[PDB]
């Protein structure tokens, strides 16, 4: 599945 | 479903190394960022160390305490992360879990002791007499013990405490259960104990005087 | 350097009814967007922490709907509406808005019962141990709540102190109560000098004092 990766990504914010 | 193992911990003398793996597995870790964590009861929870991607260049960042001593690392390939751990000092006894990035998935965590004391295997000794019975498990290092009764099948009345540190340096541990005074001297009571470390494993009837 | 502060070490509640537990950040955590950066977790007794909530006030997958947490900046508030006993274990905060990550020092939430009395049992040292050259007497004290106890060792009636040791179990998963272990320790040589060995035990559950003893010689 894709579930957690996509939502690591929406929280990830390293700017 | 996914599961994080930590292994490599132990007993290791002041000053010295000690490298902890991590393998994950049901993961593709080369997506995540990863951290290690420890845990002792001194300090609590303890972030440690993280380390970023292969195209964040593997950037690391540590905590104070640890900067100059320890290095974490990743091998995507092998699924796996690492804590090399040099120098190591007291300070540094605990619990290291690795963790993903958000902190979700967690290893079961892996036990670090530095000290200098060498290894000792523990004594058995029964409490013997509803009614209470137990095992005393005295004089041992490092920590843990492993304590069962009727080789798992008396499971119901037991508490089995807490190790207590001995101001000798040595921990004792009592485990006891409760049963009916109408089976002492008929349904044998044995305790199993096992100390791994010393690789000790001693069995211990424990009947009525 | 941002210190996260737990106020309470830990909060006592009825089972199905509702709870607070406070932490306190040193600083901010609210990140240049509508994101607070406060991690909730449980830690059950003997398990690996476990997250609760992210960004301040989202439940994780899986996690009971009990849950909820609130905050505004500095000060914030994990809930639950009604405590199962699932719930029993420590609950720390942690900032991700700088580095180091920091965790508060946990406060360890306990279920409330009914006063129950502690049964209390004196095991003499054994034969074998005797022959080591030390003498251990261990007094147990089973099932019991709430954790207060008193255990005061008495050798030939005279009160003991500095040469016994306590340990405690977490509340029981069945019960909600406590035990206790008291271990007095003593040369083989000295224990052969006294006769009576007496554990006695206080507790609100108890009428009055309760006193388990022997002689070394039955
Ligand atoms: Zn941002
Ligand atoms: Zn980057
Ligand atoms: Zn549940
Ligand atoms: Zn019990
Ligand atoms: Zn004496």
């Amino acid at each position: 599945d894709g579930d957690y990766e996509e939502l690591v990504l929406a929280l990830r914010s390293e700017e | 479903e996914v599961k994080l193992e930590e292994s490599g911990g132990g007993l290791v003398q002041p000053g010295g190394s000690m490298k902890l793996s991590c393998v994950a597995s049901r993961f593709t870790l080369s997506k995540y960022w990863m951290n290690w964590v420890r845990q002792s009861p001194e300090k609590g929870l303890e972030w440690v160390a993280q380390i970023r991607l292969k195209s964040d260049n593997y950037a690391t960042h540590y905590a104070e305490s640890v900067k100059g001593r320890f290095t974490i690392s990743r091998d995507d390939s092998k699924s796996s992360v690492y804590l090399q751990m040099n120098n190591l000092r007291a300070e540094d006894t605990g619990i290291y879990y690795c963790t993903g990035e958000i902190f979700v998935n967690w290893g079961q965590g892996t036990l670090v002791t530095v000290s200098a004391a060498s290894t000792k295997g523990p004594s058995v000794f029964p409490l013997a007499p509803t009614a209470a019975l137990g095992c005393l498990v005295k004089d041992y290092f490092p920590e843990p013990v492993t304590v069962s009764w009727n080789s798992g099948a008396l499971t119901s009345g037991v508490h089995t405490f807490p190790a207590v540190l001995q101001s000798s340096g040595l921990y004792s541990l009592s485990s006891v259960v409760t049963v009916p005074s109408s089976s002492l001297g008929t349904q044998t009571y044995i305790c199993n104990v096992n100390h791994k470390p010393s690789n000790t494993k001693v069995d211990k009837k424990v009947e009525p005087k | 350097d941002i210190v996260m502060t737990q106020a309470a070490p830990s909060v006592p509640v009825t089972p199905g009814e509702s709870v607070s537990i406070s932490c306190r950040s040193s600083k901010s955590l609210l990140h240049s967007n509508g994101n607070t950066y406060l991690y909730w977790f449980l830690q059950r007794p003997g398990q690996s922490p476990q997250l609760l909530i992210y960004r301040m006030s989202n439940l994780a997958s899986g996690v009971p709907d009990r849950f909820s947490g609130s905050g505004s900046g500095t000060a914030f508030t994990l809930r639950i509406s009604r405590v199962e006993a699932e719930d029993v274990g420590v609950y720390y905060c942690m900032q991700h808005l700088e580095y180091p990550f920091t965790f508060g020092a946990g406060t360890k939430l306990e279920l409330k019962r009914t006063v129950a009395a502690p049964s209390v049992f004196i095991f003499p040292p054994s034969d074998e141990q005797l022959k080591s050259g030390t003498a251990s007497v261990v007094c147990l004290l089973n099932n019991f709540y709430p954790r207060e106890a008193k255990v005061q060792w008495k050798v030939d009636n005279a009160l003991q102190s500095g040469n016994s040791q306590e340990s405690v179990t977490e509340q029981d998963s069945k019960d909600s109560t406590y035990s206790l272990s008291s271990t007095l320790t003593l040369s083989k040589a000295d224990y052969e000098k006294h006769k009576v060995y007496a554990c006695e035990v206080t507790h609100q559950g108890l009428s009055s004092p309760v006193t388990k003893s022997f002689n070394r010689g039955e």
